[PDB]
């Protein structure tokens, strides 16, 4: 590794920074405690969760990347961390769909949203959450072609490892389009009702003369190149390398990116933060 | 009413009432908790 | 007349203003400052469902009561951050709690204008009301306990009452104020007490004649919290005004004000240290505040709460601070 | 010690313009909202007349809003209430009342019978 | 001590017993709906509390009347009891879900009364968050003692001259003009004072009440939902 660091800086310098990030927003959700009596701020601590294990993840094959100093033959050992970003950044992706639902409820059926939110139900979507991004990348361990382009230096999956069709159709039919089809019909119901709601309030005010879709969008625009450049490179078997590395890296840099967008979107974890600063400087 | 009422309680010295209330803040300043903190296991809520 | 005994009135307070040569800060400026004054949430007992309006702490200095118009009036234990008892109220609205010195029973003062008693070490082990005392017409603002069995309950149909509870009636009433009263406190030696009222004044009564002993209109606005200096002879007010006051008995004349121009909320509660340098007042603009008592300056901040300050409590021993807020979140600070 | 006192007012004739005012010590008269109230025989309390803390918005009951006119002085520490073109129902006690809280413009004066902030009022009559 | 230990597993099970019995009435706390009743006396708050009842409790003091619609069970709180002077004892009421106002609208001396008593609601610091319904109570009887005449709604209110009807539901009022003039100022003198000042933070559901009108309950219900749905999609903002 005499000038590794020409490809391998975007990585230090995602990996260092999404930590940080997770670990900020993670102490920024524990200090303030109003901030737990929203329901959503359950799905940012899971949000959270994902992002610290998704930067510990990142670290791993930093280390990789010049030392190997653990069991090193990387023929399963660099590929099972391929499984572990394949879950969960995807485990971050079911969160936005899990939160869009919360929302739709809350414009649906908004006075009876306390009796069907239960936080069982809670509990019950963050398991299946977690199960379900398990259960659909499994079988890359039963030899039939891992989902993730993620920590593609690994010369073994860039040499031996061919991508599978069907597995890639069926991964991206069952869990990431899926995603976008709930996402986007609960964007477009809440969108059209506060538009309606909007103009008519102000037109009743002249008569006597969205932070979540910032973080969904984010989300959004950052792991699409991936998604549509995956499919294009499951489809004809021809890789563009330079593109696919940067591509999984822009994809893995959402996590890092959510954390100081809800920390410029809500005033109130501003406020939870200078609170928190004074204390950490004290 | 008010004028009997009111008429009969002396006015002591306002000198001497902020003398005695000095001493009242100085004389059971020693045991005072939040004024002087506590030591570390001492202080009961730690 | 009543005019030419208020001149009269007004005459002898010039006499005690003339004996009034500097402030209390100007006397004492040969005493240096008190000093910074940090605190922090030592704990923080969680559990509410809607605001917290009053606490009180035990005369062990261990155990507490809070109470909130959900309708639970919880006791907390502030070393293991464990809530002994959970009493369901009849009625949700609770304006204030009360707690025993022999701690066997709490008061619940509230809006439905009955005072409930309930007792704690119950034979059985399970937690009932043992008496409705019934006689005022007017919201409960405020309640303390005078001995085990005797009880004074402010009110807001402008009368104080005193109370026994086994037999069921007003032992003696206190009739002379014209405003809500609102607050009180009552004297270490327990035969005097002290309430303000929405009028902007305090009236000093004696326990067994039920009379006004004296009168204070220092404030402008209603009078939202009380408390006695420690030693007995003094009183600070705090007050909607935005202003707080210190008020003495034995020259009959306001000492001290406590303002900054900055601040413009009105004071909601008021607690003393033991010692007496060290002042602490509860507030809607979300912080609580702590003065140096004796120069009227602001020592510091407590700010843990999102939302305005309804109660503030001080250990006996004078370790630990209670707070609560219509955040529903009590803390416990230094 | 707050203090209120009413001055001015009286019999007058009934055309006459009859100016009133309303000393108020004991506090910072910048930052209260005034409000006269006035008393009619055989009748409940009715509010009047409102000036802000600034005076420079204002408010008059329907009544006597084309003709009736109100004034604040802060700086002389005085507030004013003059009837022009008075009419014979007009008469009443005329209670100057100061709002509970500073800095704030919402008021609760005008009660059943007893209020600390009322003044003790005049009697004007036509 | 091994007596500390038991003392410490007691209190471990005392607070993990209470924690569960408020665990469980949080939810219901929280799907209950509470409602302020407010109005004056002539203005009939006991005919609509009688309405509520077409649809034990403690009747000292303050009164309750419990009402479902639609599974929704709103509880709803009338402060009979209670001294007239009312700057304290209303910041009782600040977690509630909506103000419901009564106003009579026959009597034309003490809407001015009542419109003092709409602007300093509207304006308090703990009272500005909440949403205010409106009921213009007795609606008939308003039209018969205008159309009855000899009552100048002009000399309480001078500025119902310079006023003219800017819109209708033309079929109700539909025998009258004038009654639909006067019932439609007072909506808009009302609304003067509600959208004055704020930031649309909180909202004013005016209804033309009779003394007969049964399903009156479910305008409360709708905007209800108008009021939480607001809240929410300021929600969505404000986190």
């Amino acid at each position: 590794v005499n000038f590794c660091l020409l490809e391998v800086l975007i990585i230090v310098f995602l990996t260092v920074l999404i930590i940080s990030g997770n670990i900020i927003v993670i102490f920024v959700f524990h200090c303030a405690p109003l901030l737990n009596h929203h329901t959503t701020s359950y799905f940012i601590q899971t949000m959270a969760y994902a992002d610290l294990f998704v930067g510990v993840s990142c670290v791993v094959p930093s280390l990789s990347l010049l030392h190997h100093p653990l069991p090193v033959e990387e023929s399963l050992t660099c590929q099972i961390f391929g499984f572990v970003v394949s879950v969960l950044k995807s485990v971050s992706m079911a969160s936005l769909a899990c939160i869009s639902i919360d929302r739709y409820i809350a414009i649906t059926k908004p006075l009876t949203y306390n009796t069907l939110v239960t936080p069982w139900r809670l509990r019950l979507c963050i398991f299946l959450i977690w199960l379900y991004s398990t259960l659909v990348f499994l079988p890359s361990f039963f030899h039939w072609g891992k989902p993730g382009y993620h920590g593609d230096v690994f010369q073994w999956c860039a040499e031996s490892w061919h991508t599978d069709s069907y597995f890639t159709l069926f991964i991206v039919m069952m869990l990431y389009a899926p995603a976008a089809l709930i996402v986007c019909f609960t964007y477009f119901n809440i969108f059209r009702i506060c538009q309606q709601h909007t103009k008519d309030i102000s037109e009743r005010q002249a008569r006597f003369s969205m932070v979540l879709f910032r973080i969904t969008s984010v989300f959004y625009i950052l792991w699409l190149p991936y998604i549509i450049y995956f499919l294009l490179e499951s489809s004809t078997g021809h890789s563009n390398r330079f593109a696919s590395f940067l591509t999984t890296w822009l994809a893995i840099s959402n996590s890092f990116c959510n954390c100081v967008i809800y920390s410029l979107s809500n005033s109130v974890f501003q406020r939870g933060l200078k609170r928190l600063s004074g204390a950490m400087c004290t | 009413e008010q004028l009997k009422m009111e008429a009969n309680i002396d006015r002591i010295k306002v000198s001497k009432a902020a003398a005695d209330l000095m001493a009242y803040c100085e004389a059971h300043a020693k045991e005072d908790p939040l004024l002087t903190p506590v030591p570390a296991s001492e202080n009961p809520f730690r | 007349l009543r005019q030419e005994a208020e001149q009269l009135k007004n005459q002898i307070r010039d006499a005690r203003k003339a004996c009034a040569d500097a402030t209390l800060s100007q006397i004492t400026n040969n005493i240096d400052p008190v000093g910074r004054i940090q605190m922090r949430t030592r704990r923080t007992l969680r559990g509410h469902l809607a605001k917290i309006y009053a606490m009180h702490w035990g005369t062990d200095s261990r155990l507490l009561v809070s109470a909130s118009q959900d309708g639970k009036l919880i006791i907390w234990d502030s070393y293991t951050t464990n809530k002994v008892h959970a009493i369901p109220l009849r009625s949700s609205w609770v304006m204030t709690c009360a707690y025993a010195p022999s701690g066997n029973y709490v008061a619940c003062g509230g809006l439905d204008n009955i005072c409930s008693i309930y007792n704690l070490k119950t034979r059985e082990g399970n937690v009932r009301v043992s008496r409705e005392l019934a006689g005022h017409t007017g919201y409960l603002s405020c309640c303390r306990f005078l001995d085990d069995n005797q009880i004074v309950t402010s009110s807001g149909d402008t009368t104080c009452a005193l109370w026994d509870i086994e037999t069921g009636q007003q032992t003696t009433t206190f009739t002379g104020h014209t405003g809500d009263v609102m607050s009180l406190s009552l004297a270490p030696d327990t035969r005097l007490f002290v309430s303000g009222a929405c009028d902007a004044s305090a009236k000093l009564w004696d326990v067994r004649e039920g009379m006004c002993r004296q009168t204070f209109t220092g404030h402008e606005s209603d009078i939202n919290a009380i408390c006695f200096f420690p030693n007995g002879n003094a009183f600070a007010t705090g007050s909607d005004d935005a202003t707080c006051r210190l008020f003495d008995l034995r020259a009959d004349q306001e000492l001290m004000t406590y303002s900054h121009d900055n601040i413009i909320c009105g004071i909601t509660s008021v607690s003393f240290s033991k010692s007496g340098r060290l002042l602490l007042a509860g507030y809607d603009d979300f912080n609580c505040n702590v003065w140096d008592a004796l120069k009227a300056d602001r020592a510091g901040v407590l700010a843990g709460h999102d939302n305005r300050v309804s109660c503030l409590g001080v250990t006996d021993d004078g370790m630990a601070v209670a707070t609560g807020s219509w955040d529903s979140f009590l803390k416990i600070w230094n | 010690q707050v203090q209120l006192q009413e001055s001015g007012g009286g019999l007058v004739q009934p055309g006459g313009s009859l100016r009133l005012s309303c000393a108020a010590s004991g506090f910072t008269f910048s930052n209260y909202k005034m409000n006269w109230v006035r008393q009619a025989p055989g009748k409940g309390l009715e509010w009047v007349s409102d000036i802000s803390q600034s005076g420079a918005s204002i408010s008059y009951t329907g009544s006597v809003k084309g003709r009736f006119t109100i004034s604040r002085d802060n700086a002389k520490n005085t507030l004013y209430l003059q009837m022009n073109s008075l009419k014979p129902e007009d008469t009443a006690v005329y209670y100057c009342a100061r709002c509970p809280a500073p800095f704030t413009r919402d008021c609760f004066d005008v009660t059943s019978t007893t209020y600390a902030y009322r003044g003790q009022g005049t009697q004007v009559t036509v | 001590t091994e007596d500390q230990r038991n003392e410490e597993k007691a209190q471990r099970e005392a607070n993990k017993k209470i924690e569960k019995q408020l665990q469980k009435d949080k939810q219901v706390y929280r799907a209950t709906h509470r409602l302020l009743l407010l109005g004056a006396d002539n203005s009939g708050k006991s005919t609509i509390v009688k309405q509520m009842r077409i649809l034990s409790g403690g009747t000292s003091g303050i009164f309750e009347t419990k009402f479902q619609v639609d599974k929704v069970n709103f509880h709803m709180f009338d402060v009979g009891g209670q001294r007239d002077e009312r700057r304290k004892w209303i910041q009782c009421f600040n977690d509630v879900t909506a103000i419901i106002f009564v106003v009579d609208s026959s009597d034309y001396n003490r809407l001015q009364e009542a419109l003092n008593l709409f602007k300093s609601i509207w304006n308090n610091r703990w009272l500005r968050t909440i949403s205010v319904i409106l009921f213009l109570n007795k609606q008939d009887l308003l039209a018969e003692k205008v159309l009855a005449g000899k009552s100048k709604i002009e000399d309480y209110f001078p500025e119902f001259a310079r006023y003219t009807t800017p819109e209708d539901a033309t079929p109700e009022p539909g025998e009258d003009p004038r009654v639909t003039r006067a019932k439609y100022f007072i909506r808009d003198e009302f609304l003067r004072i509600s959208t004055a000042s704020g930031d649309g933070r909180h909202y004013c559901y005016p209804h033309f009440t009779c003394a007969v009108d049964t399903e009156n309950a479910r305008r409360i219900f709708n905007d209800c939902r108008d009021s939480v749905l607001a809240r929410y999609l300021d929600e969505i903002n404000l986190l």
